[PDB]
């Protein structure tokens, strides 16, 4: 269970082809739909994780 | 600041790559390098990342 | 061409951006040098270099 959770949590640090691993960076850097493009990559990656 | 630059000279092309132009006054600039060069009008479209 | 970095050096340029007083112990939104987030702020014992 520790190996599973410390993988599930550590996958939050992964980029999945977005501009950053941390969602607040995207929301504080880009705007309009160009931000949501990167958010959909993070959603798909974190969801599959 | 860029809002004090419209009164001195009317900019014909103000496009910011990788950052929104309306979010420049909401962040903090870091290491601003001025790269000025005069080229032909038929070569401005080639200058792009 | 104006080239500048984001979140790679301490603040020294910035822009015409309002800065608040600090608050502690409350749940708050925060923005430190462009690091936007939400949480509780306190002192710390942490031995930062």
């Amino acid at each position: 269970n520790a190996q599973a959770l410390n993988t599930l949590v550590k996958q939050l640090s992964s980029n999945f082809g977005a501009i950053s691993s941390v969602l607040n960076d995207i929301l504080s850097r880009l705007d309009p739909p160009e931000a949501e493009v990167q958010i959909d990559r993070l959603i798909t990656g974190r969801l599959q994780s | 600041d860029y809002s004090v630059l419209y009164n001195s000279a009317s900019f014909s092309t103000f496009k910011c790559y990788g950052v929104s132009p309306t979010k420049l006054n909401d962040l903090c600039f870091t290491n601003v390098y001025a790269d000025s060069f005069v080229i032909r009008g038929d070569e401005v479209r080639q200058i792009a990342p | 061409v104006l080239s500048f970095e984001l979140l790679h050096a301490p603040a020294t340029v910035c822009g015409p951006k309002k800065s608040t007083n600090l608050v502690k112990n409350k749940c708050v939104n925060f923005n430190f040098n462009g690091l936007t987030g939400t949480g509780v702020l306190t002192e710390s014992n942490k031995k930062f270099l």
